[PDB]
DNA sequence: TTCCCCCCCTTCGGTGCTTTGCACCGAAGGGGGGG
């Protein structure tokens, strides 16, 4: 086994367990009873003080429930075992391939055992309805699915499994993030699907049980546009000066001196204003200036990306990924049932794109109540990873994105 | 007694008790030795020589294990929550058992017995069982009894057994004569492991007093609340009354505490008197009238659906009941927390709905179907327009007033012919004096001097001046994001009476449009 | 002169704009039922 060192001078995972539905508890009981026979998990006693939350989910077009353990505190504590010991350099060409396919290789982690000294740190509890009985506890005997150290130990086996394939097909790009594998290529759909199927078989003959296409050319950051009115009015003109005034901070080549020159004395908001030609020039030039990309915005590894989502209404959400404010690395819209479901899918899509582009999930700022999210986010989730989310307290008053 | 022990450790850089000689009065010293000799007979405590450098202070009324409790490793929490009677399934027969010397009938870890050194002034001994008063003892006892009880349930699954510390409630649907033979089987099984459960003639009879509930086999109720009688109440008296009313609300419908919760504000002294106003005393009398008669809950039937009515008592206080059959509440409760300075009734409905959602997930394992006093189109408009995300699981309208409705609404585009105002407010930050006023497009103008109001307050009440000096169709232009954010949320209650007056003005107007313009750009009338 | 497990309300401290006043939120006090 590979010994695992915690970051020096820190405690362990002591996290409470969220209450769960009857269906998601029957699923957990059945899954863990089946996992204990294989020896993957081991029942534990009172001498173990640690805990991490556990939920159950379903995959795309799947009926079988899947156990899912939240390992975020453990990752924050064991990132010494990764940053020092394995920092995987993110491929740069992954952003451009015509199609990237995402595959689940988490089951391949069940083969390799876990360090015996570390096991006590991965304890978890299946609770009971109404606290009628003490929840049954367990511990991992093999490498878990969710930890950031689990793929780092298995790097050698996946390289050995994938090398007889990387030799034959050097064009495709294979990247690994947590339990998930991204394979990117420029082939057409028909050849790409068969290529991915035969690749799955190369792993299967190597003894991997491995069971989905995002088009990266479509993933391009969106431009900003000034509003266009053939007929201008006092309310419409005042709105533009504010929108441009907000825009000045993010793009500092935008000017509103002549545009505000018309508005000098009280006038009914509804009244039409003939627009002066000199001001029309500033409007004409400004729309083009908005298209021109900002300069100085280059990804920096030292900091962590932060993602904002703003509900624009009628199924439309707009998100921005920024290392620091007024400098956006990406910017986009998501259009789509429900409203917590829409935010869940938006979060998943944003972080999948962020993993493809920069190789790390952002810190999300969610426009939802903390308690409603913590109740319902696990009902429409379908990803083995989980980002770090905060919640916002005040309306987006600017809201000048859509 | 033949039970596998739990291997205990200690924290790094720690040791056992180093307590020095403990003084004791002679009559206690000689008298207690007989218990120590007695316990040592069955082997609960064993004499040890000088190999132990640990000693523990002696108390008589009992061992001061605080030194070990502080220096011992952390353990898993024994009780992360207790059942709620509403979720208990209905049993035909229920029985209570109490295992004697339970903390003494489970052995202690061999390597840990050494640290439990106790000396009588003097000869020493060490505990061979789970020492009472220890930090980790309840968890170890719980684990041991779980292991002991599992096989019996494995043969017989038609019974259900619950372990509250030492107590063992056993329930079944078997006939009384056939239930007694099952309880005798359980008694024999616990005898096989050496546990002193009582005989048939000493077992308790229903109801059972557990955690403040009287539990019957086919119903449940709350421990009788004796309402304090104080013509001159105090801080402590009001606190106790509020606590007992909050506790008692879970089965007595419609209990108010907010009027009495108000009186507990800003009282540093514990004893200083707080007279009950007319409202507080009236509410207290009504609560006494409610508690006059006794009401009982019923037991969850997992073959029927869950309904959760929600009513509004007014003033931001909500009551709810949960039942399966009509007029048979499984549970009741109230939601009354105020969140934020400004909010309205729809948002508070949302918070109440999600509260009941979480509680019903915890207690019953599934979400109920709400019967809400809100119109479908009202909720639809609110969630489509609001800037957050929210989703009420499942609900239907109930035509039981008072209903929920947003008392007003703004306009999206400026109105033609509507009178247009250009407001502003300023205040001197050093002296807390300022001005507020507007310049209407038609020509009307007005300015007000102001004291004891900050910049935000004056910018907020410039809107009040504009609304006062307007008609019905008004187009206000504001140069303040703070006031805009306050007004734009459609608040219908607040902790500021200025905003209360603003809301009262805004409900009167037929159509109000308000817009925002930047500061320092010299836009139109603003400059 | 214990450990605290939940239920509720008020008071108060830190954070982040809505910026040196004000907006939410979690962490200290009490009560209630506990053993
Ligand atoms: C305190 C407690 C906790 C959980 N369940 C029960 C009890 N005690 C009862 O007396 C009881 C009463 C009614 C139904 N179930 C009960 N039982 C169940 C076990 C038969």
């Amino acid at each position: 086994t590979v010994p695992v060192k915690l970051k020096p001078g820190m405690d362990g995972p002591k996290v409470k367990q969220w209450p769960l539905t009857e269906e998601k508890i029957k699923a957990l009981v059945e899954i863990c009873t089946e996992m204990e026979k294989e020896g993957k998990i081991s029942k534990i006693g009172p001498e173990n003080p640690y805990n991490t939350p556990v939920f159950a989910i379903k995959k795309k077009d799947s009926t079988k429930w899947r156990k899912l353990v939240d390992f975020r505190e453990l990752n924050k504590r064991t990132q010494d075992f990764w940053e020092v010991q394995l920092g995987i350099p993110h491929p740069a060409g992954l952003k451009k391939k015509k199609s990237v396919t995402v595959l689940d290789v988490g089951d391949a982690y069940f083969s390799v055992p876990l360090d015996e000294d570390f096991r006590k740190y991965t304890a978890f509890t299946i609770p009971s309805i109404n606290n009628e009985t003490p929840g049954i506890r367990y511990q991992y005997n093999v490498l878990p699915q969710g930890w950031k150290g689990s793929p780092a130990i298995f790097q050698s086996s996946m390289t050995k499994i994938l090398e007889p394939f990387k030799k034959q097909n050097p064009d495709i790009v294979i990247y690994q993030y947590m339990d998930d594998l991204y394979v990117g290529s420029d082939l057409e759909i028909g050849q790409h699907r068969t290529k991915i199927e035969e690749l799955r078989q190369h792993l299967l003959r190597w003894g991997l049980t491995t069971p989905y296409e995002l088009h990266p050319d479509k993933w391009t950051v969106q431009p900003i546009v000034l509003p266009e009115k053939d007929s201008w009015t006092v309310n419409d003109i005042q709105k533009l000066v504010g929108k441009l005034n907000w825009a000045s901070q993010i793009y500092p080549g935008i000017k509103v001196r002549q545009l505000s020159k018309l508005l000098r004395g009280t006038k009914a908001l509804t009244e039409v204003i003939p627009l002066t030609e000199e001001a029309e020039l500033e409007l004409a030039e400004n729309r083009e200036i908005l298209k021109e990309p900002v300069h100085g915005v280059y990804y920096d590894p030292s900091k962590d990306l932060i993602a904002e989502i703003q509900k624009q209404g009628q199924g439309q959400w707009t998100y921005q990924i920024y290392q620091e404010p007024f400098k956006n690395l990406k910017t986009g819209k998501y259009a789509r049932t429900n409203d917590v479901k829409q935010l869940t899918e938006a979060v998943q899509k944003i972080t999948t794109e962020s993993i493809v582009i920069w190789g790390k999930t952002p810190k999300f700022k969610l426009p939802i109540q903390k308690e409603t999210w913590e109740t319902w986010w696990t009902e429409y989730w379908q990803a083995t990873w989980i980002p770090e989310w905060e919640f916002v307290n005040t309306p987006p008053l600017v809201k000048l994105w859509y | 007694s033949p039970i596998e022990t739990v291997p205990v450790k200690l924290k790094p850089g720690m040791d056992g008790p180093k307590v020095k000689q403990w003084p004791l009065t002679e009559e206690k010293i000689k008298a207690l030795v007989e218990i120590c000799t007695e316990m040592e007979k069955e082997g609960k405590i064993s004499k040890i020589g000088p190999e132990n450098p640990y000693n523990t202070p002696v108390f008589a009324c009992l061992v001061d294990f605080r030194e070990l409790n502080k220096r011992t490793q952390d353990f898993w929490e024994v009780q992360l929550g207790i059942p709620h009677p509403a979720g208990l399934k209905k049993k035909k027969s229920v029985t209570v058992l109490d295992v004697g010397d339970a903390y003494f009938s489970v052995p202690l870890d061999e390597d840990f017995r050494k640290y439990t050194a106790f000396t009588i002034p003097g000869i020493r001994y060490q505990y061979n069982v789970l020492p009472q008063g220890w930090k980790g003892s309840p968890a170890i006892f719980q684990s041991s009894m779980t292991k002991i009880l599992e096989p019996f349930k494995k043969q017989n699954p038609d019974i259900v057994i619950y372990q509250y510390m030492d107590d063992l409630y056993v329930g079944s649907d078997l006939e009384i004569g056939q239930h007694r033979t099952k309880i005798e089987e359980l008694r024999q099984h616990l005898l096989r492991w050496g546990l002193t459960t009582p005989d048939k003639k000493h077992q308790k009879e229903p109801p059972f007093l557990w955690m403040g509930y009287e539990l019957h086999p086919d119903k449940w109720t709350v421990q009788p609340i004796v309402l304090p009688e104080k013509d001159s109440w105090t801080v402590n008296d009001i606190q106790k009354l509020v606590g007992k009313l909050n506790w008692a609300s879970q089965i007595y419908p419609g209990i108010k505490v907010r009027q009495l919760s108000k009186l507990l504000r800003g009282t540093k002294a514990l004893t200083e008197v707080i007279p009950l106003t007319e409202e507080a005393e009236l509410e207290l009398a009504e609560n006494r009238e409610i508690l006059k008669e006794p009401v009982h809950g019923v037991y969850y039937d997992p073959s029927k659906d869950l309904i959760a009515e929600i009513q509004k008592q007014g003033q931001g206080q909500w009551t709810y009941q949960i039942y399966q059959e009509p007029f048979k509440n499984l549970k009741t409760g109230k939601y009354a927390r105020m969140r934020g300075a400004h909010t309205n009734d729809v948002k508070q409905l949302t918070e109440a709905v999600q509260k009941i959602t979480t509680e019903s997930i915890v207690i019953w394992g599934k979400t109920p179907k709400f019967k809400l006093p809100i119109q479908k189109e009202t909720w639809e408009t609110w969630w489509t327009e609001y800037w957050q995300a929210t989703w009420i699981p499942e609900w239907e309208f109930v035509n039981t007033p008072p209903l929920v409705k947003l008392w007003y609404q703004l306009e999206k585009e400026p109105i033609v012919g509507a009178e247009t105002f250009y407001v502003d407010g300023a205040a001197n930050r050093e002296t807390k004096l300022g001005k507020a006023g507007y310049v209407t497009n038609k020509g009307r103008q007005k300015v007000v001097p102001l004291t004891n109001t900050t910049n935000q307050k004056t910018e907020l009440q410039a809107i009040y001046l504009a609304l006062q000096d307007s008609g019905l169709e008004v187009n206000i232009v504001t140069n303040s994001q703070y006031a805009l954010g306050i007004i734009q949320a459609q608040p219908d209650k607040s902790e500021s009476e200025l905003v209360n007056q603003i809301i009262e003005q805004l409900i009167k107007k037929e159509k109000v449009y308000l817009a925002w313009v930047p500061a320092h750009k010299g836009i139109g009338g603003n400059e």
